[PDB]
């Protein structure tokens, strides 16, 4: 049963090169200040000073299987095929090397 | 709004002495 | 190599400098009114001026009407945004009918904006945490070494990206964004295999600086200043998972974002590309979304809306007893300016059918064309158009390129039209 | 606040008098003489701030001026006073009940102005020094246009001032009691005086801003989210109490304001039987409702009524009905819409302008002016002339142009039993 | 994993090289002129050029319009895409109409991007962790050798890890990536030296593999153009694509998606395989959707649709008025409509030999005579089903054959259509009428 | 102890190739059903197609029900039985579609038989024997670890890898513990303490159990049963955790989504794979939709469609009425509820009425049942009343005559009861008069 | 922690700190209060309780208050 049931944990594991192959866009406009205002974590909010900080060192401790993803959909980075697409030098190289 | 990148020296930053002026 | 669809054929409206448009150019045939009139659209939606302008382009079914959409779309630009809609697709279930307009509204509206982007690049040095606290960094490349104090933010991103000393690493100062390029070159020998991927040591200075001209649309900014959108904390995932759903944005946002963008202008970083919303099959709107529309377009920050239907007389949706002349109620008409588009006689059509045998690269022979274009008049335009692909196949497989009249015969016999299939039904 | 030309940006005021009486043309509207003497009225009842729950129909046929009245009522009320607008059919929503919406429209039309008093210090930073434990010593002086003086700090300011890192020679704000900093640049500007000035601040919000804020941890972010939901009773009771509170301490007052629904012909009768009691009860802003049907059948219910409203709200309402312009009247709505569309139009154009719109529409002949303008600058001619308008006329057809080429070829439309004949032959 | 099924009995169109319907061929019988009409969408679909098209299958009940769509589906083969739904599919609650047919469009095109990599395969000759305890530093060295060649790898700290986790001994061939970094036990090459748990669990030895050690393969990564969006449109929308609740996907994702992968082809890292899509009882689907399938087949990326109705004249789901196939007349203009007819006896006869063949129920020619004009009589579908419930009577008969007494029983124990609505017609108090009576008791 | 409409219903009462018997299983007649029944119980357990149809049609109280638990106590508890009401399709939280097929895979299920060799016993020895290195280097070198345990009439020592020693120490296993050693993973286990040694101290936080019989090497069958849906789910939720995907499932209520055909499709691979490995088994099962009336025409259509997939159940339907019209049509008037697309890929068992006889015989035999005892004339009286007014009026009227027989301290029901209990409670027609 | 003591306030001439009077009346007051609740209150608080200091309990604290049965 630990091979028939494969939680969603263990798919996100699993499927890395897919992940890293497809995941693509990214956000067009971002404020980086309304990350910690929707948890109500900012410097001057209500929640009190203990609780905020207990939260934010408990955020800090846990683990997220989605990391690869939201590394992916934050900042998108060029293929290394592109560097032979842009060059038949580079191309005839390749294959002579 | 805040700078998330600071540039510090490593002879020259220490946390127990902030300065600045003209 | 190259793939065909409805609308591949036309490039443009085919207008010249003094407007006049010219029998067969851009793809069109006919239709000379139609594309003058969108033309001068073209010309309105150029100015930059005015806002909330609406045109309908009415006429019957297979006359040319999203066609005419899709060449306002091409003559304008890529610059401009041109949002393609259909009545069906404002009936969200996350959110009600009026927010969808709105956002689709504001999806239209076109900004263009310059930012400087603070890049930082180089091989780890050093990893010290300042004790949640700073981490001090020190990145070197080819050209100098560099020593940075990074937020609790970056740290954490740091630190879930499995960063050591002798990595290469990418910071973004202004997004706070941390990305491990991969492993120095001078440790590629320490070990026979593993799993790192090299990369070379980064040339240049370490501190990098460069300007981006990037474009924005009104829904972008009013969507980054409503939820959490990106981001390698955990904190931002929790804030992104939670309120997963669309929400009605306030009037309120938009204002304030409105403020936002007046003032971006005014610095000048900032310019503003008004663009087209269209939204064809018009009658599938219910009466709210039309009475809404009637108070969106009296908005002063609206794009030129272009309507499409191809009904007459037809009662409006909600509605009971609303006879109007388009499936359109009257208050709304008196919003807007008809484009009236009008049929096809037999030689525009086979003008058509030839252009469209030469864009899928098909061959096709003068009598079986004049047989297609006979029976497109007989039955349909779009029937005859939709033959020819069968029509090619059916040759190929004769070992036959050109389409003959006996290839044209066996798929008629093979695919029916309505009238055909309605006869048997009966 | 930067934004493209609306249809009503023209109306400026409702251009009265010191007795209330409207004057022929004056702040952008024209004529409706009666129509802007009771707008005055009701504007003057705003502005006494005495009188609550009252409701104002402004009935009449399409394209009177019913919007533009709303509009100029608005403009001349002005700003530091709640205005909400919003359409009939913004009300059915799928995450609030009809009533709620209605009852958080009711709540923004209302403002509350707190008055926060705040010891700051505003100057040009010169030094700053700071030492370890010998918690923490440190100096910052602080210079004006006449004074120089340090400042001993202690521990919180410290901490404040490193997390904020403040450099020297850049002017900066600091608040006594709230500890909060703000940043400028160098001294265009420069300190004009004391070290410390007393300035009192004034805060505008509405009861329904303090209703969302004290419904969640952190509600205010609903304010744009729009994920308000619907606020429990008990705590609108208690806002109701602290505000009636605050006004007898003195420490807020209360700013009544007008709620416009454009389109109440939409609501249905649950929301009027909630309309008809919510005026009644105090902080009941003013409403005023369009309508335009003379005699329809009120949605939800299947009889009619004398505006599509039910009588019992027809009894608490006063109508405000307006009439329909003329030749000259026309001649000079459309000569105040091509002034503020920056178009120059001839006397023979402007005349050929005023006849089309008595002949059809007010609506179509202001459109026209736009399309000829660009109709012009094809001809790469300043001013719009008759042959231009003419063009216009020809290229963009209007209803009843329309109407008639449809039922003259009912055929190749598709109809409300869903016929069509695509086929151009038989 | 798959049962007998109705068309379990149809592997393709059988059609010859010049696309002429062969008498019986891949299970299919009879209906030439729709089975040349299928092919004619089959080389349509297999140019990949042709975009947006949509095609009717009309005709009675029983004419084999699905069998058809199997048959398309089963020549299209694996790496095509083929989408059934069904027009209640459509219906959702977390979604609306526009946008799950969105997703099911998005559905029919595959995009395959393929990868070379590096594999490491071979049998372990030592292997050597040297790890420090109360240490975090660890060291390590393998020697994996092959027919022709050995040698010996100095180990860095992931792949002392993976390696420690995969529990790799010597008599072992296992597959490294050097990209990916998974280890892959393909089998064993001999005992382990007779130790007391697990005694005899490795007999099934394998072959030690032969080349050269680190050779490179090719791996082709398929995935559709709604997965691509739907991991595109949020971070938790991977997730998504096993749980649901996907949501309705921005516009703005659904473009850029689209710009990427045609730069993608024009790049030659992609390779875009269109599909077809099919929609069973198109004619429960509402105007809406028909509005909205009249717009979307004119997008480029657009598969091709092909529907199946036998309504005939009916009102369209959404109006009150009549339509020649209960569809609106703006989508008829745009599709293609391919016939149906019904059968011959002899049609009938052979499919039904065909179902027996399938179902494994060896028919007598007598049985099978009479089982083809029962299925004349009443329909084609209860003497398929008859056929089943014919064996297991014989079966009970201890049987190996079923004969005509059998067909008999069958047919007497199991109803069809028209002798249970003479039954009711004749006993119409027995049972509960559209106005809501009936008597319960018999005196 | 408790009595609901059908626990005398034991069984269809075929006999080995023949025929209905008239009474047996708690069937009173309806012969042809109950063959009809068998004919497709014995197709059921061939287990060999899909998406096979059957509908029972008749009028109240004419056994359709029953016939369908019977159907269900004849194939046995492993096959899986889904019961089901057409009305419960109509969820709020998905689509019908999504219901029906989750329906559609509860009835298919799984059988896993997985053989294990296991060494259990207290631990009583533990030394490694030093072997030369074949590496030299004058280190202390390990070739096997000796555990010893000892079972209940049996003790054996074992010479196992040196391997065992990080299981060892992950599970801190001592001298006196009882553990638990898989022959074939190498894996350890401990389960506790021995009980020889809870008198060592007064208190101890940890569980001591009982020492294991037998051999201390056993071989144990466990069989496990599974269905479709099962698998789906599970491979749908999160694994739950500190993980914060598990969190932010904790915050959110998990409400049904539409499982992607991907899922399903992974599900089906993988047990296809297992199944061609020898270790799995798939049983198809039975899928009942009482009152199949009651369903709209969107679920109709999708079932035609769903009666068609290659992994199917046996789908059973029941139905009361003649001709009416279907759920969400307007002018769809079909034999049943069922509208014909649908009728046509189906076979229809008939459910006839009953005469005077069959209507005593149950009445006497749910009385049986009931642990209730009634003179001849009370039963002809009550026979009477089932043949005027109705068999399930009648079986419901049993009870309150019992209960009036015991306040009478009478341990026989008599026709005054009988008569007694009729006026106390009126049947559908005489309130209907009133 | 209601403030400092406006004795302490001129400690500093420059710091954030809220300066508080001290308190009237004696250290050790006994006060009686009473508070007019609905029931409703009751099944609220109860309902949707304010307690718990973890980030489920802050997490579900942001969330928006549905109405529940
Ligand atoms: N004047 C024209 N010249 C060239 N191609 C044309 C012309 N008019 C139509 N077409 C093409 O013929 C087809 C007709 O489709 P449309 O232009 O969308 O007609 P339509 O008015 O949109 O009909 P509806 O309202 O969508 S059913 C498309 O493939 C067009 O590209
Ligand atoms: N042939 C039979 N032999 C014995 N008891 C029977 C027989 N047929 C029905 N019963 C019993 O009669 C009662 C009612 O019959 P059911 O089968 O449960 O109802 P039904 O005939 O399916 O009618 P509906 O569709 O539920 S209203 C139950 O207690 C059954 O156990
Ligand atoms: N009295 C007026 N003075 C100036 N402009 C007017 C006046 N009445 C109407 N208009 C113009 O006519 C246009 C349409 O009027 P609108 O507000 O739509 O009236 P209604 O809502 O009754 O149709 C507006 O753009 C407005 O500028
Ligand atoms: N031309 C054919 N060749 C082989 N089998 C057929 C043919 N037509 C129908 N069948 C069989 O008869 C049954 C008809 O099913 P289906 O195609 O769903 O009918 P419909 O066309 O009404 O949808 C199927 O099980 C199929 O196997
Ligand atoms: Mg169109
Ligand atoms: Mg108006
Ligand atoms: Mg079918
Ligand atoms: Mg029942």
């Amino acid at each position: 049963d630990n091979e028939l049931i494969k939680p969603l944990q263990t798919r996100v594991l699993d499927n890395r090169k897919i992940i890293d192959t497809f995941a693509v866009l990214t956000p067009s406009a971002v404020s980086l200040d309304m990350r910690k205002l929707a948890l109500g974590l900012n410097d001057d909010s209500s929640v009190g000073e203990n609780t905020r900080l207990k939260v934010m060192q408990n955020c800090f401790e846990v683990s997220n299987p989605l990391h690869q993803l939201q590394t992916k959909l934050t900042i998108a980075f060029p293929d290394k095929s592109l560097l032979q697409y842009d060059c038949g030098k580079l191309q005839k190289l390749a294959i002579l090397l | 709004m805040k700078a998330l990148v600071e540039e510090i020296d490593k002879k020259t930053y220490n946390p127990d002495i902030y300065f600045t002026s003209l | 190599v190259t793939r065909t669809a409805a609308h591949t054929h036309i490039k443009g409206l085919g207008l010249d400098e003094s407007g006049v448009a010219k029998r067969v150019e851009g793809g069109f045939v006919g239709q000379i009114e139609a594309r003058e009139a969108c033309g001068v659209i073209v010309d309105l939606i150029k100015a930059k001026k005015m806002s909330g302008r609406a045109i309908l382009l009415a006429g019957g079914p297979s006359t040319g009407k999203t066609a005419l959409a899709l060449a306002i779309s091409q003559e304008l630009g890529p610059k401009v945004p041109f949002c393609p809609l259909v009545g069906s697709e404002l009936y969200s279930v996350e959110v009600k009918k009026t927010e969808t307009l709105m956002e689709n509204f504001r999806r239209a509206i076109g900004l263009r904006i310059k930012e400087t982007k603070e890049v930082y690049e180089g091989e780890v040095t050093e990893l010290t945490p300042e004790d949640i606290s700073h981490v001090i960094v020190g990145l070197k490349s080819a050209k100098g070494t560099k020593t940075l104090r990074l937020d609790p933010t970056i740290y954490e991103s740091i630190q879930r990206e499995k960063v050591s000393i002798g990595d290469v690493i990418y910071i973004e100062a202004n997004t706070g964004a941390v990305k491990r390029v991969g492993r120095s070159d001078a440790y590629a020998t320490e070990f026979d295999l593993e799993t790192e991927e090299y990369v070379p040591l980064p040339k240049g200075e370490v501190h990098k600086k460069k300007e981006i001209v990037q474009d924005v649309t009104l829904h972008d900014l009013d969507v980054a200043n409503a939820r959490p959108q990106g981001g390698q904390d955990v904190i931002s995932m929790m804030g992104q998972l939670l309120k997963p759903k669309k929400t009605e944005i306030t009037e309120k946002l938009r204002q304030e974002v409105n403020k936002v963008v007046a003032k971006y202008i005014d610095q000048g970083v900032a310019e503003l590309i008004p663009g087209v919303l269209f939204i064809d099959e018009v009658n599938m709107l219910d009466i709210e979304i039309f009475t809404y529309l009637n108070k969106a377009l009296e908005s002063n920050i609206a794009p030129v809306v272009v309507l499409a239907s191809n009904r007459g007389m037809t009662t409006v949706r909600g509605t009971e007893d609303v006879i109007s002349p388009h499936g359109v109620p009257p208050d709304l008409i008196d919003r807007l300016l008809i484009v009236r588009t009008l049929p096809y006689d037999k030689d525009e059509i086979r003008t058509i059918i030839e252009r469209r045998a030469t864009v899928e690269r098909l061959q096709v022979e003068s009598s079986a064309l004049d047989l297609l274009a006979t029976m497109g008049t007989e039955t349909s335009l779009r029937y005859a158009l939709q033959l020819l692909a069968p029509c090619g196949i059916l040759a190929q497989t004769s070992n036959r390129k050109e389409i003959v009249v006996n290839d044209v015969n066996e798929a008629k016999l093979l695919f029916l039209d309505a009238k055909r299939s309605t006869k048997i039904l009966e | 606040s930067l934004s493209l030309i609306a249809a009503h940006s023209h109306i400026t005021g409702l251009g009265l008098d010191e007795n209330l009486q409207p004057r022929p043309t004056s702040e952008g509207m024209v004529g409706q003489l009666q129509a802007r003497r009771a707008a005055g009225v009701i504007l003057k009842m705003v502005q006494n701030g005495t009188i609550a729950g009252r409701a104002v129909l402004v009935a009449g046929p399409p394209s009177t001026g019913k919007t533009a009245l709303a509009m100029g009522v608005s403009q001349s009320l002005g700003k530091d006073v709640p205005f909400t607008a919003i359409a009939g059919s913004e009300i059915f929503s799928l995450e609030l009940s009809k009533t709620e919406a209605l009852t958080q429209a009711f709540r923004k039309s209302i403002g509350i102005k707190i008055k926060e008093e705040t010891e700051l210090i505003e100057g040009e930073v010169v030094e700053i020094q700071i030492d370890r434990s010998i918690h923490k010593q440190g100096k910052l002086t602080i210079k004006t246009t006449d004074m120089e003086t340090i400042y001993e700090l202690g521990n919180k300011m410290i901490d404040g001032l490193t997390k904020e890192k403040v450099l020297a020679g850049d002017v900066i704000s600091i608040d006594k009691a709230s500890g909060k900093i703000t940043k400028l640049g160098r001294s265009v500007q420069c300190p004009e005086g004391e070290l410390q000035k007393r300035k009192t601040v004034v805060h505008t919000v509405s009861l329904h801003e303090i209703d969302v804020i004290n419904s969640r941890t952190q509600g205010f972010l609903a304010l744009f989210t729009g994920d308000t939901g619907e606020i429990r009773s008990e705590v609108r009771d208690q806002i109701n109490t602290k505000v009636a509170e605050w006004k007898e301490e003195g420490k807020a007052e209360i700013v009544p304001g007008v709620l416009f629904i454009d389109e109440v012909h939409m609501l249905d009768i649950e929301c009027f039987s909630f309309i008809n009691r919510a005026l009644e009860d105090e902080f009941a802003p003013i409403v005023m409702m369009a309508t335009n049907r003379g005699v329809s059948k009120t949605r939800g219910t299947n009889y009619k009524s004398p505006h599509g409203l039910p009588l019992d709200l027809l009894d608490r309402s006063i109508i405000i009905t307006t009439k329909s312009y003329n030749e000259q009247e026309i001649k000079t709505i459309l000569s105040i819409r091509a002034q503020e569309e920056e178009v120059e139009l001839s006397s023979d154009a402007l005349d050929l302008l005023t006849k089309t719109g008595v002949e059809t529409s007010l609506r179509y002949s202001s459109n026209l002016i736009s399309v000829a303008q660009q109709i012009a600058m094809k001809r790469k001619n300043n001013t719009v002339e008759v042959e231009d308008v003419k063009r216009a006329y020809l290229l963009f057809l209007d209803s009843a142009r329309s109407v008639k080429y449809v039922q003259e070829n009912e055929s190749q439309y598709i109809d409300d039993q869903g016929n069509v004949q695509i086929s151009i032959a038989k």
